[PDB]
């Protein structure tokens, strides 16, 4: 839930 | 962390408290005395610890309990719960790893499990380690399930699952120790390339980003703080929350216009009031000049009254140039004052079309993280899994994440292409109905103790259903399963003879020209040896690039190449790849998302296992016989492949702890 | 507790921009008008106001008079004394214009004037008829  | 209590973190564990998990094991201890969970908690790390440094090598109680120091080594009995605890649950010696003790050769229960998938296989491993008779029914003619990694000649390239997202904490860590598996680290740096092909500047590209996060914080104050979290009966989604987010905010740069040029009027008007005092009295002073003129003009010698009218007048006409001089001191300020406010306006606009381009594809990334457009991600729960993040750099695997599952399926017996049809468990055992996916009128009966159900969420999900319960599942279950959410992503496998892109940048995006594309070829990586570049369709239009041949795929791949980097340098790729994960019937999707009206609630109703009505009415209640695992079952870790590994690991504890009896909790 | 820094959501605001389908587009067209109707009001008040600035051409520098600078002196001249009587009948207690227009006496030896010379001059009545104006 929010990548890189 | 480091030490024993770098064992405990590396094992998802406080180190200074008993779990949940732990306390029904041990109520004995919990419920004791603080000393007694200390020599506990130290027993627990200190294994753990053991079993990390090296797991390639089983773990024995033997070689535990030699190499505690007293008084720890002292009570035996709390050192051989402890390990046989550990054990079970697939804390210490998972995986792969050498046996010390070879599995005896007489087995004990039979299970059979669907899927050979990554959840599969590590509870399959687990139980076949435990002396149990297990077979695993694939209906694919290859393991791994959700990971796949194309192979042709030199190129490799996964089309399922690629990145390990850091190693501390992660299961995957130990599992990479246990199999070589190339794993390089991800430079973070990417640059966003807008439609026209010219690389956005940092300004924009700094800004932005910063509001989108800044966007972000703004729904969760929506959620947390104003219980923004029901609208006409439906639940908020995170997009709908965003947009009223991006109102109020276009709202704001409004009302902050209205009242500057407001005052602007008001300063206006002031001046109005001022130059009509200013205009009237330029005429009782020019009158005025006409009397005390005409009054000087009588000659004198005068009567002292002539005199007095002269002198009178001379004065009221210093009277009122003071006034009119008075009054173009405060003109001055106000033309001054007006020239400051029109040459110092506040922002004109929130979002220009520009920014707001770039910023729709911060939305295409997020709709890649869930794989699922924002509208269906629940606004108070999509991120509920983000406290357990693990802990340094996202990864990938050169060699392709095949390797794993492949490695894990060793020593296994697993039937290829055999399509599960029918699951039929009752008091007194189960029996799997499978067909052969290449003939399928060829009929196979399973008979065994316990079912373990690896499905995909989304072929769980089929209508009609591709798989028959008998007898069905329970409405708590089949609830759970429309409820919660199964999205999808794709990705592109474009193959070159020559590198044509910035080497040491790992990942590049692409601007969309819609909101409606944003996802469409969105993001591109350079993550392996070879000449291998990945593009990936994410939120609403992966369900809509699966109509799509793959000739139209790879050609709007090469024109976004194209006026990224030329069209002299972008030569037609040799093999190309395109997936398809919510066509797959298989898998009808990439991965599970928490969608609105869920929550993570579902995740462990997923995970309930069923146990079936008493055959003989009057009899006692049975045992149960159909157990869950799988990426959409452990509601801490899901949608990733460590969350599919701990869900097979935990079912392979539960299972056994039902049919081998777990002597550990005396 | 707060939002982040610069984000504006109230509750008020949230709910009227929910409160239907298009009851976002709405209020944020009450507002586009609401702005160019205080915009043009702007160009009419800035052209009116330039008109009261043409008819200012010049200021007054033409009707002006020149400053008058006069030693202030103690006798009182009959002259003096009758510039003064007729001065209390036009300025009432005003004993600056007062002053002023005989431009020779103190605004205290004015006050001094006032009771010295109050009766053979009869001021209060003087003053009496300054009040029926």
């Amino acid at each position: 839930p929010r990548s890189f | 962390p480091s030490g024993v209590e770098g064992a405990a973190f590396q094992s998802r564990l406080p180190h200074d408290r008993m779990t949940s998990q732990e306390a029904a094991c041990f109520p004995d201890i919990i419920s004791g005395p603080q000393q007694t969970q200390k020599v506990f908690l130290f027993i627990r790390n200190r294994t753990l610890q053991l079993w990390l440094d090296n797991p390639k090598i089983q773990l024995t109680f033997e070689a535990t309990l030699q190499q505690l120091e007293a008084p720890y080594n002292s009570d035996t009995v709390l050192v051989h719960r402890v390990h046989s605890y550990l054990e079970r649950h697939g804390l210490i010696n998972f995986g792969i790893y050498k046996r010390i003790k070879p599995l005896p050769t007489k087995k004990t229960g039979k299970v059979i499990i669907i899927g050979s998938g990554v959840s599969g296989l590590a509870a399959a491993r687990q139980l076949q380690s435990f002396g149990m008779d297990v077979t695993l029914l694939e209906a694919r003619d290859r393991v791994g399930g959700r990971v796949a990694t194309f192979r042709k000649g030199n190129y490799v390239a996964d089309l399922g699952a690629m990145v390990v997202t850091g190693l501390g904490g992660n299961p995957m860590a130990v599992v990479s120790k246990q199999v070589n598996m190339e794993l390089a680290k991800i430079k973070q740096k990417c640059p966003l390339y807008e439609a026209n092909g010219q690389a956005v500047p940092k300004e924009k590209d700094e800004m932005v980003e910063q509001e989108f996060n800044r966007l972000l914080e703004a729904t969760s104050y929506l959620s947390h703080q104003l219980d923004f979290n029901v609208l006409n009966n439906k639940p908020v989604s995170l997009g709908q929350a965003l947009e009223v987010v991006i109102q109020l905010q276009e709202k704001h740069v409004k009302d902050e216009q209205i009242e500057h040029w407001k005052k602007i009027v008001k300063t206006q008007e002031e001046l109005k009031e001022l130059l009509n005092k200013m205009v009237n009295l330029k005429e009782k002073i020019k009158e005025l000049h006409q009397q005390y003129k005409e009054a000087s003009e009588v000659k004198p010698p005068r009567d002292i009254t002539a005199e007095f009218l002269v002198k009178s007048k001379h004065r009221d006409l210093t009277a009122l140039c003071k006034e009119y001089d008075e009054l173009a001191e405060t003109q001055g300020k106000l033309e001054e004052k007006l020239q400051e406010l029109e040459a110092n306006p506040p922002s004109d606009v929130y979002l220009s079309s520009r920014d707001r381009q770039i910023l729709d594809w911060h939305f295409a990334n997020l709709e890649f993280a869930n794989a699922t457009p924002l509208s269906t991600l629940s606004l108070k729960h999509w991120d509920q899994d983000d406290d357990f993040e693990f802990t340094g750099s996202h990864l990938t695997v050169r060699n392709g994440y095949s390797c794993v599952p492949v490695a894990l399926a060793e020593g296994l017996d697993i039937k290829l292409n055999t399509a599960v049809r029918q699951v039929r468990y009752t008091a007194s055992g189960c029996e799997v109905i499978a067909v052969n996916t290449r003939s399928t009128s060829q009929t196979f009966i399973y008979k065994c103790d316990a079912v373990l159900c690896t499905l995909p969420l989304g072929v769980l999900k089929q209508q009609p259903p591709a798989v028959q319960f008998v007898p069905p599942l329970p409405e708590w279950k089949t609830s759970a399963v429309q409820r919660m959410g199964f999205g999808n992503l794709n990705k592109v496998v474009l193959c070159f003879d020559r590198v044509f892109w910035d080497p040491s940048v790992n990942l590049f995006g692409h601007v969309g020209s819609t909101t409606a594309s944003r996802g469409e070829l969105f993001l591109f990586w350079n993550l392996y040896k070879a000449p291998i570049l990945l593009a990936l369709v994410a939120g609403e239009a992966a369900g809509i690039m699966e109509n799509i041949s793959d000739d139209v795929i790879v050609g709007r791949c090469l024109a976004i190449l194209k006026g990224i980097f030329g069209s002299s340098a972008v030569p037609q790729p040799k093999e190309t790849v395109v997936s398809r994960w919510r066509a797959d019937p298989w898998a009808r999707g990439s991965y599970s998302y928490v969608a609105a009206g869920s929550s993570g609630n579902d995740y462990d109703l997923m995970a309930q296992p069923i146990t079936p009505g008493p055959s003989i009415p009057g009899a006692p209640q049975p045992i149960p016989r159909l157990f869950f695992a799988g990426e959409h079952t452990i509601r801490n870790y899901p949608a990733t492949v460590h969350g599919a590994l701990l869900s097979g690991l935990r079912e392979a504890g539960r299972i056994a702890d039902q049919f081998l009896g777990a002597m550990y909790t005396l | 507790r707060k939002p982040p820094k610069g984000m504006f959501l109230s509750q008020e605001d949230v709910e009227a921009v929910s409160a239907n389908a298009t009851a976002a587009t709405t209020v944020l067209r009450q507002l586009d008008m609401e702005l160019v109707s205080v915009k043009r009001q702007i160009q009419n008040i800035k052209q009116t106001n330039s008109a009261l600035k043409e008819k200012l051409d010049g200021g007054i520098e033409p009707y002006r008079l020149p400053e008058v600078i006069q030693k202030c002196n103690a006798r009182w001249t009959t002259e003096e004394q009758l510039l003064a009587v007729q001065a209390i009948r036009k300025y009432g207690r005003d004993f600056q214009a007062i002053s002023d227009v005989i431009g020779n006496k103190s605004v205290v030896q004015v006050k001094n004037f006032f009771v010295n010379y109050r009766r053979r001059f009869n001021i209060d009545e003087v003053l009496q008829e300054w009040e029926a104006e």
